[PDB]
């Protein structure tokens, strides 16, 4: 029934969450001890652009033995858990500081902003910072002129703990000063239904993986988006680093300053790395870089065919059917693993018959299917037919030729042609998805869906084929009907 | 229009000048042929055309070799390693640089001029350097050479001063079914003679990490790496190294264990297996106080080394001499400036002084670097791509014996069936040209051949040109015939073969050549159609047109109803042969555990490119998710997404019976979804700015 | 093929230039001189220095370039830092020379610098890549695109644009022209936009304006607003004068109360300020901007002003000759912008940008500082900051569109070597049909960048010693009858 | 029949370019358009289409079986005519010879050469701008999934003019003609041109999938349609295909563009105020420069139709006329969250406090893959 969105409960999370809990309030920069630890936490940090040559490690890198998984270091305290699977949460949490009512939900923040914000004059710092300052005469709009002078009006208190204590009467008053020119209905339900879960007592960190910190022999290479979350993560810290304590109104003051931070963070990270053409949606939610697949320049099958098969190269064959070959290679030749993985390696660029039997041994295993499943995708994609499934029935014997050859039968569909078009191939692991990808197959797109009781143009014969039909067809090798009568 | 005149000469065309039949050619056909011969790679065969327009002489000028800049005086030549019969003694001498000084010159500057093997101005395309003899053989110190001396060139640049672009084939006009989609179906031994060459050099580097294995020894020989004049081994391995680990000794140390490579956990580098290797050069850190190379695995580092450090230390030996001699009166040239930087860059620094941190764009060397640089020939065979010097592009779609391809009754025998209706589609009619006028000329030259009672076909040898020699009547009546078709074809041409001072030896190169070469200059006053129908309405230079003979798909003698006519055309091989393609069952990750891009040092790993393909990007998810459905789509994502889903495949596959005819890859029961990566990071990152998404209640 | 045909297939062809085809970037950048062995890259950084001369302070010197050793160049580029001396093994085709400053008879440091060698077919290394350096077709002495007089100096660029402006003349409401261009910047970071005769204000009395140039005798025909000025009854220079003039006034008329004030000099050089930028900086600050702009006619552009005939040897000859004699190309242009006959091949103004850019800010250095003794070390210390290394080769793989990578899988040098055509619009990183590309260009050669034939160059063309486009007489009949009747 | 293959050569070309009418096609002509284009290549016409000349030639027989095309050949055998420059614009002078003869002087081959260069264009542009609009329509089509064969027995018909040009695009679509009964349009019938008849339409339809329509309604175009695929997808890329293969081969990015904000809303969709008075306009825009089905148009503009803007309920209104129109962005920003994260702007719609209030919500095939495969 479709997806909306919820707001998350900030100290649910916190009191739900397992392990050692890290305060960044907790931690004074200024000394070098303190800063190495807590850089230890925050940022993802390699050493140069050499390969990790390992499997699992714990926080601190001490045991990158894959037999101890599950263990619990003593040096980090952390379990040692697989890479590539570790899971991500909170790297660090955020306390309320001292003299301060609590922290308020980085949400509500990022919608304030929307409206509050102006280029002469906002007012959620006027209501929130007592240390902001403005110039009435400076105003150069009438609309937010009138905006300022009836606020001044009011006569609210500036300052975080007295805006989170009288925060409906507040909120009431943007309303009706028409302040906030928009979805004045829709914000007041959002408020009057969300208020219980936009002001938390701590705050997370973003996860480790986020921040990655990258040193080279030209210096240490950092994402720009990220400098808000370190700025907003700093700020908490230096509350309590302070060589003089804050007076409760300078504590309120950097907290207000951190929590803008934070808000900044989120919407820009959003805006710039979650939301554009190579961002975290359009590139890895809705698309991916696939194991087991191919690619490579087509050609053509003139010979007699059937039109859903298809014949892959030698070099394809090796590397793409590896697992295969070598689970055939270990039961029928009593190979061990690293021999089979030597062999195939090793007669990618050469023939071999010992492989060769194999190939024809794994297609001939693939029954009732003709052959071995997989998909080849034209580009760029519009219409059905652009994408097909086809079926592996051989492996070519000739190592110089690189090509997949395609049926010709199969070619109007896709708009394919020989000049420099590199298809991709993706293999079907099993059979559910091998029946699943039927409904691609390439009969589907015969009946044209323009014209209802029509086949599509996509059917007809090439060019070369017509020639010699009709050259045969319409001959004149006999004689004209009335003179046959005689 | 007066048909038969023409105005625009070579100096109006550019690189059209190459084409005698420009005016017959759409514009758009005739702008594909002038990109096409810059990307040509230079064949084995290559040979010049049968229809010159004169162009081919001036772009024979202008080619990259080695010469002498100035007039000059040849002071020392220098070998980079020492061919002989030594204890370290190398097969072939790759490089030679000459010193030379300019002696017509107010401050006699001094130069130098290497003369390597080959040359390389592609990626993966060059070509090997022939060195003049008479040029070659002079070298020494002590003599004065000429400006604009060629010491090597091209094979390309022929003696005659013609140029090599591309093999003349015969063509036939058929609609098989090969010729599907401008398919070419080429005969096999018409592609021996299209073979190219490349060149590529192979890099690595050992030290404080890693220590080669021992992949050209025997358990008495360690020998990393092939020398000069030896080929990759079959498997196609260069040379690779194993990491440091003292503690693993009694195991990886074996010399069982020092000569077999570990595909998984070592690091190789792989080129084409019978690949000859030409040039080794090796860099090493002497500044290291103990080296961490293990004794007795640099044997052959060392001795490569040795010859190279001679070979710098005599170059920077030579220029304090002459700066010794000519105080603050010494000119060198740039490139020799560069030369002796390169020398100290190469020779241990003086102990007084701190040693060199060597770097090779921003990537630092270790105790040694070692690059091989190996040369291959490819034979052509499927989806490599051809075309005429008209537009005609065209992919090799189907290869055929030599006796299975067309003939016709005078014994010709086809190297390629392209489709002609496709002629008449793009307009490039230069084409029908070409082949039609030169199966008229092809007749002639043997129908006088069997006239003089020779082998049409065999090229005939000197004792019987010279008996049909003896034969002055003959001879005249043969050069008259020759004159008389070059009067339909060649106007301009005619005029000049009129008074040929030697009638007999035109004769005698007609003959042995089997074919008359035919000057059809751009401006040429003839008119095409006009000529055409003599040719076809003459008793004399009519080419012989009747049926075909070939070898069907089925494996059926057949012989062909229509008349089918057999002519040369020109052609070329183009690049992008095909040979980057991808395959991979499993990838290496990031941290983040997604496949990973790959960058240079990781290409060369294995034999084939093994990268993950974007096959499913977010158009391809649209239209999956219409056409098959949402279910099965989000299973094929979460296969790579999520890398334990990708572990139970691989699994699957190893403990199957028939791993092709696995029923469920992946128990959705043990690894349900909600595992995928960039999904978690999309949620991780929107609970910490408060919100989540959810399905509506 | 017959011998006796091949020579005269020979004798019959006409050849190619051997200066096109073997690569003119290598003829305009390497060839050294017979008498003296400088090569014509080392003698373009001399030029560059002398018409910069006029800035230096009495007393400095340049001395000239040297060629630096092959153990000083490995000594320079091998340098300890951070206990540590960083190798580049990569190959690279460069070449050492010493920059040669003296101060009141004592020589100064040398500064090395590397600079870039050309191989035959425009083929230089750089970093262990191949590249092609190819020739720029450049317009001469300035470039008309739209209502805008492009002319471009050593040290600044200049455009001259067109505005209307309505005065009123005994009693009739009339229109003319004012010409305008940008040349201060800080106007740019800042209405009414820098007119020429504002300048010619800023510069002469507005008396001496009108008579030392107009040869009017302006009097406090009667021109007023729409204050009088009366010139006798017997010009277009002097209407744009008296155009430009109100044009000034009317949006700043509380400055003008009195009218003889408008004949000073200091008032009108206060509101070009409130143009550009309180009145004590604004009147000194600009007093030095008309101290660098009298002296931005550098002799370079002078001599190529001079092959178009133009004439002009101060900036405010040529201003006067733009508002006089090229104001036609504002509204009227008479040069076909598709033709490609006038133009020049450029090598070392694109090669050489940031060298020259270096050397402007260095004498720009010296003019916001003048009237200051200067001292050796403080000479040094300047030396060393603008003059580095690698100052010229800094951006040769980065932004020069006239270096591109080489890809030739054959051995021919023409294909795509020398004869690749750079224009002007591309040279930093279509138009309608022309006869002169037939001649000029290759019109059947369209790869995808430059589909009208322009992006190649024709091997037969005629250039002169300057690297300037000459036309064929041979082919002018021909080329003069297609262009008719393109235009028909 | 691998005895029977064609074959080309000069000999074929001598065949076509001797005859007589041919050769006289080619001299005393006025150079001009009415002289070149109707008279000389009328003539020309004329004599390949008789059926008595050139028996057994390759090239004709080719032609009269659909392998070559007169444009090209006509060119060939006859003045190649008024080539144009790259701005479009026509030259006062033709070329006044055929490619076969070929074109040897400066000012027509200079001229021809200018066909090239417009070849070759911004095609990348061209490419960009096609994806994208590809991309934008389907993904809000795709929100009307499923056909259900079958009929929902509806009452509610539709009123729709039929013309000369949209008689085509009503193919297949079920009408009610006298004595009630139903019948459907085979094409032909001509007699119903400039009347007006009760169709049965999408927007008629009663069937109970909140998604989903049945067969009757939408016609008999979707027999042809495989079983399981999304109806929205398969009239968005029916609409794209025939726009792009124009685009890349009034110019028709300003057609793309014209469609594109009439249904978007920005003489625009959300001006009328039912579906059925705005189909004909819709149907005769599309159907003037392509040809699109009725059931695709409908089927399109039934994808922007919402149930309440005043009460913000943007679910698809059952049945469908009784439904207003809305804007794209609106639409694809409040219908379901899973289809506005893959479109644009993807924080906007984080920030909005409707998407936070309790909702009846339409789905779109996106969901899962926001989800990970959940369920
Ligand atoms: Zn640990
Ligand atoms: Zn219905």
């Amino acid at each position: 029934m479709g997806l909306y969105a919820k707001v998350v409960d900030h100290n649910e999370v916190h009191d739900q969450f397992t392990g050692k809990r890290i305060y960044a309030n907790d931690y004074n920069t200024s000394n070098s001890d303190e800063k190495e630890e807590f850089d230890r936490h925050f940022y993802s940090h390699f050493q140069d652009s050499e390969a990790i040559e390992s499997s699992v490690s714990c926080d601190c890198r001490a045991i990158e033995d894959a037999h101890k998984l599950g263990v619990i270091c003593d040096i980090c305290n952390t379990p040692v858990v697989n890479t590539s699977s570790r899971p991500i949460e909170p790297s660090m949490w955020v306390r309320t500081p001292k003299h301060v009512r609590s922290l308020i939900n980085p949400r509500l923040i990022i919608m304030l902003t929307g409206y509050l914000v102006t280029k002469e004059f906002d007012f959620l710092a006027y209501l929130t910072d007592t240390s902001y300052r403005y110039d009435v005469e400076s105003i150069g709009s009438k609309e937010t002129r009138r905006k300022v002078d009836r606020l001044l009006h009011r006569g609210f208190e500036r300052g975080l703990n007295h805006f989170i204590d009288n925060f409906n009467e507040i909120f009431q008053f943007l309303l009706d000063a028409n302040i906030i020119s928009n979805n004045k209905s829709e914000f007041a339900q959002f408020v009057a239904q969300n208020k219980d879960k936009l002001f938390p007592k701590y705050l997370p960190v973003p996860s480790k993986l986020c921040f990655v910190a990258e040193s080279t022999t030209s210096g240490t290479y950092l994402d720009k988006p990220i400098e808000a979350a370190i700025d907003a993560t700093l700020t908490f810290a230096s509350i309590d680093a302070s060589s003089v304590p804050l007076s409760p109104i300078k504590a309120q003051n950097r907290t207000m300053r951190g929590l803008r931070l934070y808000g900044q963070f989120y919407e820009i990270y959003a805006k710039s790395r979650i939301a554009q053409k190579p961002g975290l949606a359009r590139r890895h939610m809705f698309g991916a870089r696939l194991n087991a697949t191919a690619r490579a320049v087509i050609t053509s099958i003139s010979d007699p065919h059937d039109y859903d098969e298809l014949h892959i190269p030698w070099g394809v064959g090796c590397q793409l059917l590896k697992y295969h070959l070598t689970n055939k290679l270990k039961a029928k030749f009593n190979m061990t693993t690293r021999e089979a993985f030597s062999f195939v390696y090793e007669n990618v660029l050469q023939y071999n018959q010992i492989i060769a039997d194999l190939f024809k041994e794994l297609i001939a295993e693939a029954a009732p299917y003709k052959g071995m499943g997989c998909t080849f995708h034209r580009n760029p994609t519009l219409q059905r037919g652009s994408t097909q499934q086809f079926f592996i029935t051989k492996v070519k014997d000739d190592i110089n030729d690189n090509s997949i050859s395609m049926s010709v039968l199969c070619l109007k569909a896709p708009n394919a042609d020989f000049d420099g078009d590199q298809l991709n191939l993706t293999l079907m692991p099993d059979v559910y998805l091998t029946k699943a990808t039927e409904r691609i197959a390439p009969h589907t797109w015969v009946l044209s869906i323009d014209e209802p009781h029509e086949i599509s143009g996509n059917l007809e014969l090439q060019g070369p084929v017509v020639e010699t039909i009709i050259n045969w067809a319409h001959e004149k090798y006999l004689p004209p009907l009335e003179e046959w009568l005689k | 229009s007066q048909l038969g005149r023409r105005e625009i000469d070579l100096t109006l065309l550019g690189h059209t000048g190459l084409d005698p039949w420009y005016g017959t050619t759409s514009s758009a056909r005739g702008a594909m042929f002038v990109t096409h011969i810059g990307q040509a790679p230079e064949v084995n065969g290559n040979e010049s055309r049968y229809f010159l327009t004169g162009a081919e002489l001036e772009y024979a000028k202008y080619t990259h070799d080695v010469r002498f800049p100035e007039d000059c005086r040849v002071l020392h030549v220098l070998r980079k390693y020492p061919t002989g019969i030594g204890k370290d003694s190398i097969r072939s001498n790759p490089v030679t640089t000459i010193i030379y000084e300019n002696y017509f010159d107010k401050y006699k500057t001094i130069g130098v001029l290497h003369v390597p093997e080959y040359m390389s101005h592609h990626q993966d395309f060059g070509y090997e350097l022939v060195k003049n003899r008479e040029v070659w053989e002079t070298i020494a110190p002590n003599e004065m050479f000429s400006k604009d001396t060629v010491i090597a060139q091209s094979g390309a640049v022929k003696k005659d001063g013609t140029l090599g672009m591309g093999v003349n084939a015969n063509v036939v006009f058929l609609s098989a079914a090969g010729t599907i989609e401008d398919g070419f179906v080429a005969n096999k031994n018409f592609l021996k003679r299209m073979m190219p060459t490349s060149y590529s050099t192979a890099v690595a580097n050992a030290g404080r990490k890693a220590f080669f294995l021992n992949m050209y020894g025997d358990d008495k020989i360690y020998k990393p790496f092939p020398d000069i004049g030896d080929v990759i081994r079959p498997d196609g391995v260069i040379f690779a190294i194993r990491d440091h680990d003292d503690d693993l000794a009694p195991a990886e140390m074996t010399p069982r264990a020092l000569r077999t490579l570990d595909r998984t956990f070592d690091r190789a580098v792989i080129g084409t297996p019978g690949a000859k290797v030409i040039d080794i050069d090796i860099w090493r850190d002497e500044r290291v106080n103990p080296s961490p190379t293990p004794t007795g695995m640099d044997a052959q580092l060392v001795k490569y080394h040795t010859h190279l450090s001679s070979y710098y230390r005599e170059l920077l030996k030579i220029y304090r001499g002459l700066l010794a001699r000519r105080k603050d009166d010494l000119h060198i040239t740039e490139e020799f400036e560069r030369l002796i930087v390169t020398a100290q860059m190469f020779l241990p620094q003086p102990d007084n002084v701190r040693k060199l941190s060597r770097f090779y764009r921003l990537d630092p060397l270790d105790e040694w670097r070692v690059e091989v640089t190996y040369k291959a020939q490819k034979m052509p065979a499927g989806a490599f791509k051809m075309t005429d010097f008209h537009g005609g592009k065209g992919v090799i779609c189907k290869v055929m014996e030599d006796e299975d391809m067309p003939i016709d009754e005078n014994g010709n025998r086809a190297d390629l069936i392209i489709f002609g209706g496709s002629t008449m589609r793009r307009s490039n009619y230069g084409r029908i040209y070409e082949h039609g006028f030169g199966a008229a000329a092809r007749d002639l030259a043997q129908r006088l051949r069997v006239e003089a009672g020779l082998d049409r076909h065999a090229k005939p040898t000197q004792q019987q040109l010279n008996s049909v020699m003896g034969n002055t009547q003959w001879v005249d009546y043969a050069f008259k015939e020759l004159l008389g078709f070059y009067e339909i074809i060649a106007p301009t041409m005619h005029s000049k073969m009129m008074e040929h001072p030697n009638p007999a030896e035109h004769v005698k190169t007609v003959l042995m050549d089997g074919f008359p070469y035919i000057y059809a200059p751009v401006d040429d006053p003839v008119d095409l159609m006009a000529a055409v129908n003599k040719l076809i309405n003459s008793d004399k230079y009519r080419p012989h047109y009747g049926k075909v003979s070939y070898r069907d798909q089925a494996g059926k003698w057949v012989t062909t109803k229509d008349n089918v006519l057999m002519g040369p055309l020109y052609m070329m091989l183009l690049e992008k042969i095909g040979e980057d393609w991808s395959a991979a069952a499993s990838v290496k990750t990031q941290p983040f555990g997604l496949p990973s891009k790959l960058n240079n040092a990781d290409r060369a790993s294995t034999p084939g490119r093994e990268t993950a393909i974007r096959s499913f990007g977010e158009s391809e998810t649209r239209s999956y998710n219409c056409t098959v459905g949402p279910g099965p789509t989000a299973e094929i994502l979460d296969q790579t997404n999520n890398p334990l889903a990708h572990a139970a495949v691989i699994e699957s596959w190893l403990t199957a019976e028939k791993p092709s005819s696995v029923p469920v890859a992946v128990d959705r029961e043990k690894i349900p979804f909600g595992g995928s990566r960039p999904v978690a990071m999309f949620d991780h990152l929107l609970e910490c700015s408060g919100i989540a998404l959810e399905y509506a209640p | 093929p017959d011998p006796f045909l091949i020579e005269k297939i020979r004798e019959n062809t006409p050849c190619m230039n051997p200066t096109l085809a073997n690569g003119i970037t290598v003829e305009h950048t390497m060839t050294r001189d017979p008498n003296t062995g400088v090569n014509m890259t080392r003698r373009y950084i001399d030029s560059l220095f002398d018409i910069s001369s006029v800035l230096f302070p009495d007393g400095f010197k340049y001395e000239g370039n040297r060629a630096c050793t092959p153990l000083k160049h490995f000594e320079e580029i091998t340098r300890e830092y951070n206990a540590k001396r960083i190798a580049n093994i990569a190959p690279t085709d460069m070449y050492m020379i010493d920059l040669m400053f003296s101060y009141k008879g004592e020589m100064l440091y040398p500064r090395p610098m590397l600079l870039p060698a050309f191989k035959r077919g425009n083929m230089v290394t750089i970093n262990g890549a191949k590249y092609i350096g190819s020739p720029v077709l450049t317009d001469v002495g300035f470039s008309v695109l739209n209502d805008s007089i492009f002319i471009p100096f050593r040290r600044t660029k200049l455009t001259f644009k067109q505005t209307d402006h309505h005065y009123m003349c005994n009693g009739q409401r009339k229109i003319m022209y004012v010409i305008w261009s940008q040349i201060h910047n800080e106007m740019a970071k800042r209405h009414i936009e820098s007119c020429l005769a504002h300048y010619f204000f800023c510069q002469f009395g507005v008396t001496q304006t009108f008579k030392q140039w107009a040869n009017v005798d302006v009097k406090c025909n009667i021109y007023s607003s729409a204050m009088v000025l009366v010139i006798p009854r017997h010009s277009i220079f002097a209407t744009r004068l008296i155009a430009g003039f109100w044009y000034v006034v009317d949006a700043f008329p509380m400055r003008f109360t009195r009218p003889e004030y408008v004949d000073s000099t200091n008032l009108w050089r206060v509101i070009l300020g409130h143009m550009v930028f309180h009145q004590g900086k604004v009147e000194e600050n600009i007093d030095s901007h008309l101290h660098s702009f009298c002296n931005s006619l550098d002799e370079m552009t002078i001599e190529e002003l001079k092959t178009v005939g133009v004439n002009v040897s101060t900036i405010w000859e040529l201003l006067y000759e733009i508002m006089t004699s090229l104001a036609h190309h504002l509204y009227a242009t008479d040069i076909d912008e598709t033709s490609m006959y006038g133009k020049r091949l450029t090598v070392l103004h694109y090669l050489m940008s940031e060298f020259n850019y270096a050397v402007s800010m260095f004498g720009y250095m010296f003019q916001s500082r003048r009237d200051r003794e200067w001292t050796v070390q403080e000479l040094n210390e300047g030396l060393k900051r603008s003059f580095k290394l690698q100052t010229a080769i800094k951006r040769l793989t980065v932004d020069h569109g006239e270096l591109d990578t080489m890809s030739n899988p054959n051995s021919s040098m023409l294909i795509k070597g020398t004869s690749i055509l750079v224009t002007q619009d591309r040279a930093k990183t279509s138009r309608i049909i022309h006869a002169s590309i037939a001649e000029v260009g290759q019109y059947k050669n369209q790869p995808k960048n430059n589909p009208d034939g322009r992006g190649r160059l024709n091997m037969y063309t005629k250039v002169g010693p300057t690297g300037l486009v000459e036309r064929r007489e041979e082919v002018r009949e021909i080329i003069d009858n297609a262009q008719l009747m393109f235009r028909a | 029949l691998s005895e029977y293959l064609a074959t080309l050569s000069m000999f074929d070309i001598a065949e076509v370019y001797n005859h007589p009418k041919v050769r006289e096609a080619n001299h005393n002509i006025e150079p001009t358009t009415y002289g070149i284009e109707k008279i000389s290549y009328g003539k020309v016409k004329e004599v390949f289409n008789d059926p008595t000349q050139f028996i057994g030639n390759s090239i004709i027989e080719g032609l009269r079986s659909g392998t070559q095309k007169t444009e090209q050949l006509l060119q060939a055998f006859a003045w190649r005519g008024f080539p144009t420059d790259i701005n479009s614009d026509i030259f006062k002078y033709p070329v006044t010879t055929g490619y076969i003869d070929g074109i040897w002087n400066l000012y027509e081959n200079m001229i021809e050469s200018r066909s090239g260069t417009k070849a070759l264009l911004y095609n990348k542009e061209l490419l960009r701008v096609t994806e994208y609009f590809n991309r934008k329509s389907q993904l809000i089509a795709q929100y009307v999934q499923r056909l259900h064969p079958g009929d929902c027995k509806t009452t509610i018909l539709a009123e729709y003019p039929v013309t000369k040009l949209t008689l085509k695009a009503f193919k297949g679509k079920y009408y009610q003609k006298e004595d009630g009964k139903l019948d459907w349009i085979r094409g032909n019938e001509t007699h119903l041109i400039g009347t007006k008849q009760k169709f049965r339409s999408v927007f008629g339809c009663n069937h109970p999938d909140s998604q989903g329509i049945c067969m009757t309604c939408y016609g008999r175009l979707g027999i042809n349609i495989p079983k399981g695929t999304n109806i929205g997808q398969v009239a968005a890329v029916s609409m794209g295909d025939k726009i792009t293969s124009a685009v890349l081969s009034v110019n028709m990015y300003e057609v793309m563009k014209r469609f594109q904000s009439f249904l978007h809303s920005g003489t625009y969709l959300k001006n009328y105020k039912s579906p059925i008075e705005a189909l004909p306009v819709f149907a005769t825009m599309a159907n003037e420069k392509i040809s699109l089905n009725i059931s695709h148009c409908e089927i399109l503009i039934y994808a922007m139709m919402i149930r309440s803007a005043q009460y913000r309920d943007y679910r698809l209104p059952k049945p469908g006329i009784n439904g207003q129109f809305e804007k794209y962005n609106r639409l694809m920003q409040c219908r379901s969250l899973g289809g506005a994260m893959a479109f644009e702007k993807q924080h906007e719609p984080l920030n909005n406090p409707g998407s936070f209030l309790n909702k009846m919500r339409n789905d779109h095939p996106y969901d899962l893959l926001v989800k990970g495969g959940k369920l």
